[PDB]
DNA sequence: CGAACCTGGTCTTGACTCCATTGCCGGATTTGTATTAGACTGGCAGGGTTGCCCCGAAGCGGGCG
DNA sequence: CGCCCGCTTCGGGGCAACCCTGCCAGTCTAATACAAATCCGGCAATGGAGTCAAGACCAGGTTCG
C-alpha cells in the first residue's frame, strides 16, 4: 500500500516545522509575520503582497522590499546549516 | 450506543437487521453496474465507486474541483455533489440497492435446521419449490363465501357433470348409429365373419377409449372440486394446469402467489402468540415424534417471541453495499488493475435488478418475469454464500468466486487469520547456534539484525550526542552504517530484554525473554540449557526475535518471562534447566569411582603409612596435576568449606555444624569434592555417583529450598564443569568399540532348530497358517531376548556405548541391541510380525531383503509421526478454547467439600507400601479436612501445602486416606479460588489471584501428545484421549451393572447374553448384543455365572461408556473414572501430568444440567443450562408460586460445550462460524466482553494476570520520609 | 516482472485539521414525495438547485415554494407509435370493422 | 566647536509586465440510440474419489382403525 | 377395509497445524445515420499581482574646516 504513511517522514515533517519555527523566530516580528503571511504558514491560504500591506498599514512596495531583504537574509549559512539537511 | 468507538464499551449486541435499518445506514442508492471510467480512471457517477455516495477520493477535494482546501470542509458542492472531507471515509460509508422484488436471505432458508421451515412449519423440499418459482402456494382463503358457495357450486358441479354424462351417452348413441351402419355394410354382402365384426370390435374399442377419456376428465373435475373444498393456507399446488383451472374458475374465495412475495405474505398473516401456545399445548400433552418436532419448532418460535424481534426480516427488500475501500480496485505499477471479486457479484445483482425493473415497466408475460425474478434471487443467494445451493458460481479459470461468507469461514477468514494472529513490527528471524559461554539469562544477537531492530532508539541517541544534525541525516547515517553507530548501539542495547520465539509454540515455555549482547556473525546464539524447553536442536532451526517497547512490556519481559525465572515446568514440576546430554556424561565421568586407580588410600603397615590421605583439596589438586592422583580414586581428604552429611554432622559437631572454619575427614574421591564445590555452601556433602536422576533430585531439592538466583547460578556452574569434563572423558565411537556377543551363532542355531520343528509340523498339516505364524513369532521373540541378554552381559562398564546408555544421557538398550546383536522381528504394512526375522546387526551389515523388510516399519512410523502431530495440534486448539474462562479470583472459597485420595494403600502382610503415583495425585494440594488417627493428635492440619515432609509424616504416623481439597469442588461463582487450586507447579508457592490456570492446564495436557505411541479392539494412544474429552460412546463398549445382585450368564449363538438378577423387586436387566469377540471381566478371577456383582461393576472387558456411568453412579464417580482413564494413557509413555491439570477440563465438562420438567419459568424441556443459572431460577420460583423445574446432570464433550457459551464472539471465532452466527442473530444475543478471547479480538486489556482491577489500579508514590530527604 | 506496489487512484495530503473556523454555510431542506426531509449544507454563495437527488435514492424537491416546472420530455416510443408510422387511420379502422364483424358473427351470427 | 555626509532604513508614486481567467467560437471526437425483411425455433458439458462424526430427513416393516 | 408409527437407511455439513516461499489466468455478420454532448485550440475581454525605476525623507554613525 504505497498511499499509506511512511511514518519516519511524518515525524521528520514535525521536527521540520519546529526547526522552521525556531529559525523564523530568530528574526524580528515584522519580518517573520510578513514571511508567514506571504507563504501561508499560520493559515492555508497565502496572503498576497496587497493583503499584507493592508494588514500592515503600508503599500505593497514596502512589503516587497521587506520580502526581498529577508530572502537575502535567510540564505546565510548561519541560518542555512541547520535547514540544509531537510530537503 | 457508541459510533465513534472511543474504546469504552461494555456490550456488543447482534441483531437481525430490517430494511428500515438498511436504508438508514446507507448514504446513497447505487443504481449502475459501473466502477471506473475506462479513459480517465475516475470513479463513475452512480456506480459502485461513486464519490457522491461513498465520499471523496482526494483529501478535501470535491469532484469538480470547486472546493479544494480545508476551509471548505463539511459542505457539499452544489454542482458535483461530493461532500468535501478527508478521503478515509471511503472505508466507512455504505450504500444500498432497492430491489424490484423481494428476496429471501440464504442463511434462514438453507441451514441444517431451515429456520423459515421451522417457523412456518413447511418442509424444505416444499420451501425450495415455493421460493424458487417451482410451485404455487395458497397464501389466504375465505371461509363463509366457501361455506355458502359450497352448496351453490356443488349444484354447479352437478350441472356440469350432468352435461358431461349427456355428452357421454350422446357418444354412446353415435357409436350405436355407426355400429348399425357397420352392421348394414357388413352383414348384407359377402365377407369374412371375423372381418364383418372387425369394424364392430373397432367401434367397441372406440367406445371404450371414448368413455376412458370421459372418465379421465370426470376424475379431473372431481379432483379440482375436492381440492377446492379442502383448500387451506400454507398448501402447495404443483401441476400448473390445475392451479390455472382452479384460479379461472374460483378467482374469489382465496389468493395464491409464488415466490418470496408469497413468503412475505405468509409472514405477514402470522401470530407468534397463538402458534407458541399451541406448541406449548402439544409439548404438554403429546407424545413421541410430534413432541420432538414441537420442541424443535418451539426453539425458534420462542426465540422470535421473547425478544423485540419481527420475523419479517428474513425476507430482504434492500441489500446493503460494503464500502469500496474494503473491496478496492487498486492499479498496479504499469497500469494493470486488480478488482476484489465482490464487484462481479454486485454487478450481476445490479444488472438483473435493472432488467427486472425494465421488464415490469415494459409489460411482459409471466414466464419471462418469473424467470427473471428467480435469476435475481439466485444472484443474491450467490452473493451471500456462493456454493451453498447448487453449483458454485465460477469466474475465469473455473475458480469459484469469493463470496461474503467466505471472508469469515474456515481458516482464511477474518477470525483465524487476521483477528487472533497478526504480523507484527519490530521483529526478526534467523538461524540458531549453541552459545555455551553465555550466562543463563543472556542470548547472542547479530549486530546487523539488532541495528534494524533498534533503529529509532539508536536514531534518537545519535541525534542526542551531536553525531548528526537532525533525524534525516541520522537515518542516512544508519543506512550507510558509519563506524560510530556501533558505539551508540551498545548503549541503546544494554539492559533491554527481548523475546525469543520458537515455532511451533507447544506450551507456556516456548517464549522466554533474554538479555541481548552483540555477537559477530549472523546467527542467534542460544544458551545450551533452554534447548529442552524450546524443543530445538541445531539442525537448522530458526527462531523469531520480537521486541517490547513500553515500560509495562519491558517490566513484563524482565520479571514474568525472564529465562532465569522459569526453571521448573508447569506440567509436572520437574526442572527443565537440568543438565542434558554432554553435561550428564561429563558429571557421570567426574563423579564415578574406579576401584584401584592411581594413588588410592591403602591402609598400610610395616613399610610406610597409608599414603592416601591429604591435608586439603588444594594439595589434592596439585598432586593430580602432577601425575600421581587420578580424579576417580578413593582418597581421604580433610575438608573445610564443604558441609558434611547429616550422619557425620551429628557425629562430630552434633548440633552446631556450621562449616567455614571447621575441619573433618572424608573418604571420597577428588571428583566428588570438585563436584560439591559447585553446589552452594549450605548444601550437605552429597557423595554419590551423579546419575541423571540424582541430578534431577539435587536440582529439585535445591530449587525447593533456596532462592531462585542461587538455583540459576548453580545450574550455570554445573553446565560449565559438565562440558569441561565431557571433553576429557574420552567417549568416542569406533567399530572396534562395538563388540559382538561370542555365542551368537549357537543361540541362533538352537532357536533355528525349533523354528525348523514348527515349520515341519506346519508342513505335515498338523496346524494351520495362523498357529504356525504365532509359534514362529513366539520363538523369535524369545531368541531376541536371549541375544539381548548375552550382549548385555558381555560388555564391560567403561564402553562408550554402555556408558552413554547407563548414565542416562541418551538412548536405551534396544538401540544397542540393534547396533550389535540382532535386529529382531520387523512389522508389516498392516501391523503383523513377519516370521523371517532379521538376524543381522547394523554393525555386520544387513542384506537386501532384510533391508526391504525393515523399510516398511520405518516409513510407517515416519508418516504416523507427522499425522499424529497435526492431530495433537487440533486437540490442543480445542482444549484451550474450552478451558479459557477458568481463572483464579479469590483467595479462599471457604468451602468444606473435598475429594479423597488413596495415598499408599495397606499391605496385606501389614505395613504402608507406598503408592507409585503420589507425585501426580496427592502432592501440592491443600488438606480439605484434618488428618488424625487412633483418637490421637492431628498430624497435618486443615489447609497445608502438603509437600514431601508432611507426606512422610503421614506415612510414618500410619494413616492412609485423607480428604484433600481440589478444583472440582470449588464454590466460587466465576472461576476457581486459590486454596482449591493449591500450590502452583512452576513456582512452588501458592497460586496467585490472577493466573490463567485454564490455559496452563490445556497446554500441559495437549503438549506431549506428539510422543504418544500406539499399538499392534480398544484404542490405546492419542485417539483414546480424543474420544474421552469429546465424550463419545467408545468402540469397545463394555456394559456395566445397574444394580447389586447375581448374574444370569448365557453363551449364545455367536454373541453372548447377560442378565442381572436384582436383590429387590425389580425386573432383571437384560444385556443382549454382546459379541463373542468380547471377553469377560477378571477381578480379584474371571467372571462366573451367578456371581454377585456391585453397582458400578464393569461386566465385560473394554471401555465403559461415560454417559452411563454418570447415570448410574452420579457425578462423583464420573470424575474418578475420567481422571483415571486419561492418566492411564499418559503414564503408559512415562509422562507425568499432575491431576490438577486434568481436573480443570473435567470441571468444564460437567457444568450444565438438562431440563426434564419446565416448572413454570421459561425452561424448555431439553435445553442445557448452567448449574448456577438454573438453580438461581429455582430460587426465584420457590417464591411466587412454588414448583421446581426438575433437572438431571449431564456430561457433554468439549466441542458441544464450547459452542453453547455466553458470548457469541468467542463461539463464532472457534468453529462453525456460519451456524453459530445465524441463530445468535435470531435470539438477539448480546455479548458482554467478559471472557478472555473477546478482549484479544477487540484489542482491549484482558482480565487475567496484570489486567485485572486489583493490579491495574495501583498508586505508586514515594514514602514521606524519603520525600523529605530530597 | 516488477514489484507488487499498489496505489489507490487518489492522493493523500495532510494540512492543518483546524475546526475553529470554516467557511460560512447555509442549510437547504429538501423534500421527496413520500414525506421525507433531508438537509444538505451548501455554502453561502451557492446557487441552490431547485431539485436534488436525495440520500434515499429519489429525486426530492426544495421545500421553498419555487414551483420550477421543468417541462419534462415526451415518453420515447410506444407500440401505438410504431403502428402509426407504418399504417394509416382508415386502414386501422378497416381492420377494426373486420374484427367487429368477426366478433359479431361469433356472438350471434 | 559645529557641520556636512552617508547611509541604515521607511515609505510612497508612477510606469511597466505578465500571466491567470473566463468567454465565445469554430470545429473534432466521443458516446449513445435506432435500424437493418429469404429462412433459421428447447444448452453442451464434465466428472464419480477420505475419514469421521452428527443429525435430520425419506422410506419401509408392522400393527391398528 | 386403508391408515399410520417405530426402525432403518441415506445424505448433507464441518474439520482435518504450525514457522518461510511465493508475485499477472480468455474471444466472432457488421455496419450506416444522426444527434447530443464534450472537449480543445485560439484569440479577446481584461485585471490583478507582481516588478522596477526613481524619489521623498527621518535621522543616527562617520569624517572634515
Ligand atoms: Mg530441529
Ligand atoms: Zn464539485
Ligand atoms: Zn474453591
Amino acid at each position: 500500500d504505497s498511499e499509506a504513511v511512511v511514518a519516519v517522514d511524518a515525524v521528520s515533517f514535525t521536527l521540520l516545522q519546529d526547526q522552521l519555527q525556531s529559525v523564523l523566530d530568530t528574526l524580528s516580528e515584522r519580518e517573520a509575520g510578513v514571511v508567514r503571511l506571504r507563504f501561508g504558514l499560520t493559515d492555508g491560504q497565502p496572503r498576497t503582497l496587497d493583503e499584507i500591506g493592508q494588514v500592515y498599514g503600508v503599500t505593497r512596495e514596502r512589503i516587497r522590499q521587506i520580502e526581498s531583504k529577508t530572502m537575502s537574509k535567510l540564505r546565510h549559512p548561519s541560518r542555512s546549516q541547520v535547514l540544509r539537511d531537510y530537503l | 450506543g457508541a459510533m465513534l468507538d472511543v474504546n469504552f464499551f461494555d456490550e456488543l449486541r447482534i441483531g437481525l437487521a430490517t430494511a428500515e435499518d438498511i436504508r438508514q445506514w446507507s448514504y446513497g442508492e447505487v443504481k449502475k453496474p459501473e466502477t471506473i471510467n475506462y479513459r480517465t480512471l475516475k470513479p463513475e457517477k452512480d456506480g459502485l465507486f461513486c464519490e457522491k455516495i461513498f465520499g471523496p477520493t482526494r483529501d478535501w477535494e470535491c469532484y469538480c474541483g470547486k472546493y479544494k482546501r480545508v476551509r471548505f470542509k463539511g459542505i457539499i458542492c452544489e454542482r458535483c455533489g461530493v461532500e468535501v472531507t478527508r478521503a478515509k471515509v471511503r472505508r466507512e460509508r455504505m450504500g444500498h440497492i432497492e430491489l424490484a422484488a423481494p428476496v429471501t436471505h440464504i442463511w434462514y432458508f438453507k441451514g441444517v435446521p431451515s429456520r423459515l421451515g421451522y417457523l412456518l412449519d413447511l418442509a424444505p423440499k416444499d420451501l425450495e419449490k415455493i421460493i424458487y418459482f417451482a410451485a404455487y402456494v395458497i397464501t389466504s382463503v375465505d371461509e363463509e363465501m366457501r361455506h355458502n358457495e359450497l352448496s351453490t357450486l356443488e349444484a354447479e358441479m352437478a350441472v356440469e357433470r350432468k352435461a358431461v354424462e349427456d355428452q357421454r351417452d350422446g357418444e354412446l348413441e353415435a357409436r350405436a348409429q355407426k355400429l348399425e351402419a357397420d352392421l348394414a355394410e357388413l352383414e348384407a354382402e359377402g365377407a369374412k365373419a371375423d372381418a364383418r365384426r372387425k369394424v364392430r370390435d373397432g367401434g367397441e374399442r372406440e367406445m371404450r377409449q371414448i368413455r376412458d377419456r370421459a372418465q379421465r376428465e370426470l376424475d379431473r373435475l372431481e379432483d379440482i372440486w375436492s381440492t377446492f373444498t379442502k383448500l387451506a393456507p400454507k398448501q402447495l399446488i404443483v401441476d400448473e394446469n390445475l392451479y390455472r383451472e382452479l384460479v379461472d374458475r374460483y378467482g374469489e374465495y382465496f389468493t395464491g402467489a409464488m415466490g418470496a412475495e408469497s413468503i412475505q405474505k405468509l409472514i405477514e398473516n402470522f401470530d407468534i402468540d397463538a402458534e407458541a401456545e399451541s406448541l406449548r399445548d402439544v409439548i404438554r400433552n403429546g407424545k413421541g415424534q410430534k413432541k420432538l418436532r414441537a420442541l424443535k419448532r418451539l426453539k425458534v418460535v420462542a426465540a422470535f417471541q421473547q425478544s423485540g424481534n419481527s420475523p419479517m426480516g428474513m425476507v430482504l427488500d434492500a441489500v446493503p453495499v460494503i464500502p469500496p475501500e474494503l473491496r478496492p480496485m487498486v492499479q498496479l505499477d504499469g497500469g494493470r488493475f486488480a478488482t476484489s471479486d465482490l464487484n462481479d457479484l454486485y454487478r450481476r445483482v445490479i444488472n438483473r435488478n435493472n432488467r427486472l425493473k425494465r421488464l415490469i415497466d415494459l409489460g411482459a408475460p409471466e414466464i419471462i418475469v418469473n424467470n427473471e425474478k428467480r435469476m435475481l434471487q439466485e444472484s443474491v443467494d450467490a452473493l451471500f454464500d456462493n456454493g451453498r445451493r447448487g453449483r458454485p458460481v465460477t469466474g475465469p479459470g473455473n475458480r469459484p468466486l469469493k463470496s461474503l461468507s467466505d471472508l469469515l469461514k474456515g481458516k482464511q477468514g477474518r477470525f483465524r487469520q487476521n483477528l487472533l494472529g497478526k504480523r507484527v513490527d519490530y521483529s526478526g528471524r534467523s538461524v540458531i547456534v549453541v552459545g555455551p559461554q553465555l550466562k543463563l539469562h543472556q542470548c547472542g544477537l547479530p549486530k546487523l539484525m539488532a541495528l534494524e531492530l533498534f533503529k529509532p532508539f539508536v536514531m534518537k541517541r545519535l541525534v542526542d550526542l551531536n553525531h548528526a544534525q537532525n533525524i534525516k541525516s541520522a537515518k542516512r547515517m544508519v543506512e550507510r552504517q558509519r563506524p560510530q553507530v556501533w558505539d551508540v548501539l551498545e548503549e541503546v542495547i544494554a539492559e533491554h530484554p527481548v523475546l525469543l520465539n520458537r515455532a511451533p509454540t507447544l506450551h507456556r515455555l516456548g517464549i522466554q525473554a533474554f538479555e541481548p549482547m552483540l555477537v559477530e556473525g549472523k546467527a542467534i546464539q542460544l544458551h545450551p540449557l533452554v534447548c529442552e524447553a524450546f524443543n530445538a536442536d541445531f539442525d537448522g532451526d530458526q527462531m523469531a526475535v520480537h521486541l517490547p517497547l513500553s515500560a509495562e512490556a519491558q517490566a513484563e519481559a524482565r520479571i514474568l518471562m525472564l529465562s532465569s525465572n522459569n526453571i521448573l515446568s508447569p506440567a509436572s514440576g520437574r526442572p527443565l534447566a537440568m543438565p542434558r546430554l554432554d553435561m550428564v556424561t561429563g558429571l557421570y565421568y567426574l563423579t564415578t569411582e574406579v576401584p584401584g586407580d592411581t594413588g588410592e588410600y591403602q591402609p598400610a603397615s610395616g613399610d610406610h603409612p597409608e599414603t592416601g590421605v591429604y591435608s586439603s583439596p588444594a594439595e589434592a589438586i596439585m598432586a593430580a596435576d602432577r601425575g600421581v592422583l587420578s580424579v576417580r580414586a578413593k582418597i581421604k581428604v580433610r575438608l573445610t568449606q564443604l558441609r558434611p552429611p547429616v550422619e557425620i554432622e551429628a557425629e562430630l559437631f552434633g548440633h552446631s555444624g556450621w562449616q567455614p572454619g571447621d575441619a573433618w575427614m572424608a573418604e571420597t574421591t577428588l571428583g566428588r569434592v570438585m563436584f560439591n564445590e559447585l553446589l552452594p555452601l549450605g548444601y550437605p556433602f552429597v557423595n554419590k555417583q551423579m546419575h541423571k536422576k540424582v541430578q534431577a533430585a539435587i536440582i529439585n531439592d535445591l530449587a525447593e529450598r533456596y532462592p531462585m538466583i542461587v538455583v540459576a547460578q548453580t545450574v550455570d556452574k554445573l553446565k560449565d564443569a559438565g562440558f569441561y569434563w565431557a571433553t576429557r572423558s574420552g567417549v568416542t565411537v569406533s567399530m572396534a568399540d562395538v563388540l559382538v556377543p561370542p555365542r551368537k551363532k549357537e543361540i541362533l542355531d538352537h532357536y533355528e532348530e525349533r523354528a525348523d520343528k514348527v515349520e515341519k509340523q506346519f508342513q505335515r498339516g498338523a496346524l494351520n497358517h495362523d498357529e504356525r505364524n504365532e509359534a514362529l513369532v513366539e520363538i523369535w521373540k524369545e531368541a531376541t531376548d536371549e541375544v539381548g541378554q548375552a550382549l548385555r552381559e558381555h560388555y564391560p562398564d567403561d564402553n562408550p556405548i554402555i556408558t552413554i546408555v547407563d548414565s542416562g544421557a541418551t538412548g536405551n538398550f534396544t538401540q544397542t541391541r540393534t547396533l550389535a546383536g540382532m535386529k529382531g522381528l520387523v512389522t508389516n504394512p498392516k501391523g503383523e510380525f513377519i516370521p523371517r526375522p532379521v538376524k543381522s546387526s547394523f554393525r555386520e551389515g544387513l542384506t537386501v531383503l532384510e533391508y526391504f523388510i525393515n523399510t516398511h516399519g520405518a516409513r510407517k512410523g515416519l508418516a504416523d509421526t507427522a499425522l499424529r502431530t497435526a492431530d495433537s495440534g487440533y486437540l490442543t486448539r480445542r482444549l484451550v478454547d474450552v478451558s479459557q474462562d477458568v481463572i483464579v479470583r479469590e483467595h479462599d472459597c471457604q468451602t468444606e467439600r473435598g475429594i479423597v485420595v488413596e495415598l499408599a494403600e495397606r499391605a496385606p502382610d501389614g505395613t504402608l507400601i507406598r503408592d507409585p503415583y503420589i507425585e501426580t495425585s496427592a502432592y501440592a494440594r491443600t488438606l480439605g479436612t484434618d488428618a488424625v488417627d487412633e483418637a490421637g493428635n492431628v498430624i497435618v492440619e486443615r489447609g497445608q501445602d502438603l509437600g514431601d515432609p508432611e507426606i512422610d509424616a503421614l506415612l510414618a504416623a500410619g494413616i492412609t486416606q485423607v480428604k484433600v481439597r481440589s478444583v472440582l469442588t470449588c464454590a466460587t461463582s466465576t472461576g476457581v479460588c486459590a486454596t482449591c487450586y493449591g500450590r502452583s507447579m512452576a513456582t512452588g508457592k501458592l497460586v496467585d489471584i490472577g493466573e490463567a490456570v485454564g490455559i496452563v492446564a490445556a497446554q500441559s495436557i495437549g503438549e506431549p501428545g506428539t510422543q504418544l505411541t500406539m499399538r499392534t479392539d480398544i484404542t490405546g494412544g492419542l485417539p483414546r484421549v480424543q474420544e474421552l474429552f469429546e465424550a463419545r460412546v467408545p468402540r469397545g463398549k463394555a456394559p456395566i451393572a445397574d444394580v447389586t445382585g447375581r448374574v444370569r450368564l448365557e453363551d449364545g449363538e455367536r454373541f453372548y447374553k447377560i442378565t442381572i438378577v436384582p436383590d429387590d423387586g425389580g425386573e432383571e436387566v437384560v444385556y443382549d448384543k454382546i459379541s463373542k469377540r468380547q471377553r469377560l471381566r477378571v477381578f480379584k478371577r474371571v467372571l462366573s455365572d451367578g456371581d454377585h456383582v456391585e453397582v458400578g461393576q464393569q461386566l465385560m472387558e473394554g471401555s465403559a461408556d461415560p454417559h452411563e456411568v454418570l447415570r448410574v453412579q452420579g457425578p462423583r464417580e464420573v470424575q474418578i473414572h475420567l481422571v483415571r482413564e486419561v492418566q492411564e494413557v499418559y503414564r503408559a509413555q512415562g509422562v507425568s501430568i499432575h491431576d490438577k491439570h486434568i481436573e480443570v477440563i473435567v470441571r468444564q465438562m460437567l457444568r450444565r444440567v438438562t431440563i426434564i420438567d419446565s416448572g413454570s419459568t421459561e425452561f424448555l424441556p431439553g435445553s442445557l443450562i448452567d448449574r448456577a443459572e438454573f438453580e438461581a431460577e429455582n430460587r426465584r420460583v420457590v417464591a411466587e408460586g412454588g414448583e421446581p423445574a426438575a433437572g438431571r446432570p449431564v456430561l457433554m464433550g468439549i466441542t458441544k460445550a464450547s459452542l453453547a457459551t455466553d458470548s457469541w464472539l468467542s463461539a463464532a471465532s472457534f468453529q462453525e462460524t456460519t451456524r453459530v452466527l445465524t441463530d445468535a442473530a435470531i435470539n438477539c444475543r448480546s455479548d458482554k466482553l467478559n471472557g478472555l478471547k473477546e478482549n484479544v479480538i477487540i484489542g482491549k486489556l484482558i482480565p487475567a494476570g496484570t489486567g485485572i482491577n486489583r493490579y491495574r489500579n495501583i498508586a505508586v508514590q514515594p514514602t514521606e520520609e524519603a520525600r523529605a530527604a530530597a | 516482472d516488477r514489484v507488487l506496489r499498489g496505489s489507490r487512484l487518489g492522493a493523500v495530503s495532510y494540512e492543518t485539521d483546524r475546526n475553529h473556523d470554516l467557511a460560512p454555510r447555509q442549510i437547504a431542506r429538501y423534500r421527496t414525495d413520500n414525506g421525507e426531509e433531508f438537509e444538505v449544507p451548501f455554502a453561502d454563495d451557492a446557487e441552490i438547485p431547485g431539485t436534488w437527488l436525495c440520500r434515499n435514492g429519489m429525486e426530492g424537491t426544495l421545500i421553498e415554494g419555487d414551483l420550477p416546472e421543468p417541462k419534462k420530455v415526451k415518453p420515447p416510443r410506444t407500440h401505438w407509435d410504431m403502428l402509426l408510422e407504418r399504417r394509416s387511420i382508415e386502414e386501422l379502422e378497416e381492420l377494426l370493422k373486420e374484427r367487429l364483424e368477426l366478433i359479431r358473427s361469433r356472438r350471434r351470427g
